[PDB]
RNA sequence: AACUUGAGUGCAGAAGAGGAAAGUGGAAUUCCAUGUGUAGCGGUGAAAUGCGCAGAGAUAUGGAGGAACACCAGUGGCGAAGGCGACUUUCUGGUCUGUAACUGACGCUGAUGUGCGAAAGCGUGGGGAUCAAACAGGAUUAGAUACCCUGGUAGUCCACGCCGUAAACGAUGAGUGCUAAGUGUUAGGGGGGCCCCUUAGUGCUGCAGCUAACGCAUUAAGCACUCCGCCUGGGGAGUA
């Protein structure tokens, strides 16, 4: 906000895979404070993508996250009757927040039977550069590509 | 600073004296302000007249 | 030719017309910021001028241009980016002269806005 | 009758976009003709009208025409005011400084009068580049006979006349003399590049004093004398 910066609340490493990224994915799946389900959703999908791909569950997840994380965002400026869409490079911390969010949202929007299979399906598709999660960043990059003429309007 | 027209005693600036005038025309032939050259008000006027006479007679450039 | 082809750059508050002609005033090619698909408020930007210059600069190399004189005519934002867009293409800029016309009066300037 | 200080004349100097006429230039705008040249140009907050593809914009050369004179250029200068900036020449007005050669009050103000008087406007005849009232569109708005954009006519220019109005303002009549200072700038003079003194302009602070206050203050809106113009609550009305 106006006064300086806000310290962020940190997470502890995952119980199984020992990854702070994995625990934050649970924090996104969780609805109404229900940790139990969210913890079961991920482990029923991490162990599931191992049967589909074959490689390590955390190894595919790390590959997939890289293919969802955006490199260049588009923040909005204003001169008047024209709104300046100024492309801004994404800071590393926001990239993980956006990549995890796009994994969950574009897994919920799909459907086969349940959430665990949808999450597992989206995880493998992201590592293969397919799915809505990677199509969101491709549009995020595209808008940053088009508006390079507004680069020097970065406040 | 010193006028060079009062210091050296020049009481008649000649438009044929192109060399003397080239000290006040800068890089374009643009007449230099008297604050920059430090000539008095009395001699800034007869120097401007001499410069403009030289420009017409093609002894000094209008622009450069 | 071989070299010595002057480049005239017209940087205004709108697009920057960059044209590359020989030493004797014969146009080889030209490329304005508006010919690159740029919309308004994109036309007068340093980024647009960057592509505007080099787009005409590549067309010059086909006639074998190794020397350019940059004659800039206009007070526009896309001036300096245009000149560095010529060296980035390897055109060996020699001189930077400004030729923005200055009337010794003798014309009634169009009324200003309100 | 007499006198010079007032006012003028003489002599020696000074500066000035003061005025009128005729010439001579350079930059720029527009248009025209070609060479090169290719798909845009231009404009906005975004647009679009609009100009282009029948070759526009750009660029180079040349030509035609009109208008105004960058830099110098400043609380700078001149003029009664309005106003006066390119250079040259010819006529021509005013002002300042010094001297004290001459006249010895020849002075001030000034109703009526008589002239000058920014822009806009009118008549006649020219000229017409640029910008343009009005007019056409294209937009914004709920509407937009407006601000924005694209063009565009009179006018803007010249010569004669007419008009005689402006926040034509320092919103401050003209003349004369007196009344603390400080510090500039313009044009001279006299003394010992510097200092001092001094004359006339033009500025900024600032005393006494004045004012309702703001403020003015040796360029008064202070202190005095002469003359002219003007005012007597607001509308109706600068209208009959």
């Amino acid at each position: 906000p106006r006064k300086g910066s806000v310290p962020k609340r940190d997470v502890l490493p995952d119980p199984i895979h020992n990854s702070k990224l994995v625990t934050k994915l649970i924090n996104k799946i969780m609805l109404d404070g229900k940790r139990g389900t969210a913890q079961r959703i991920l482990y029923s999908a991490f162990d599931l993508v191992e049967q589909r791909s074959g490689r390590d569950a955390l190894e595919v997840f790390e590959e997939a996250i890289n293919n969802i994380m955006p490199v260049l965002e588009v923040k909005a400026r204003r001169v008047g009757g024209s709104n300046y869409q100024v492309p801004v490079e994404v800071r590393p911390e926001r990239r993980t927040t956006l990549g995890l969010r796009w994994l969950v949202n574009y897994a919920r929007l799909r459907g086969e039977k349940t959430m665990e299979d949808r999450l597992a399906n989206e995880i493998l598709d992201a590592a293969n550069n397919t799915g809505g999660a990677v199509k969101k960043r491709e549009d995020t990059h595209k808008m940053a590509e088009a508006n390079k003429a507004f680069a020097h309007y970065r406040w | 600073k010193v006028c060079y027209f009062t210091a050296n005693g020049i009481t008649h600036i000649d438009y044929k004296d192109t060399e003397l005038l080239k000290r006040f025309i800068s890089e374009r032939g643009k007449i230099l302000p008297r604050r920059v050259t430090g000539t008095s008000a009395k001699y800034q006027r007869m120097l401007t007249t001499a410069i403009k006479r030289s420009r017409h007679m093609a002894l000094l450039p209008y622009v450069k | 030719n071989i070299e010595n082809g002057v480049a005239h750059i017209r940087s205004t508050f709108n697009n920057t017309i960059v044209t590359i002609t020989d030493e004797f005033g014969n146009a080889l090619s030209w490329s304005s910021a508006g010919a690159l698909g740029f919309k308004g408020s994109k036309k007068s930007t340093p980024f647009a001028a960057q592509m505007a210059s080099e787009t005409a600069s590549k067309s010059a190399m086909e006639h074998g241009l190794k020397t350019v004189e940059v004659t800039v005519k206009g007070p526009g934002p896309g001036r300096e980016s245009a000149i560095r867009a010529l060296q980035s293409a390897g055109l060996e800029v020699t001189a930077i002269r400004d030729v923005t016309p200055v009337p010794h009066n003798g014309c009634r300037p169009p009324k200003r806005r309100r």
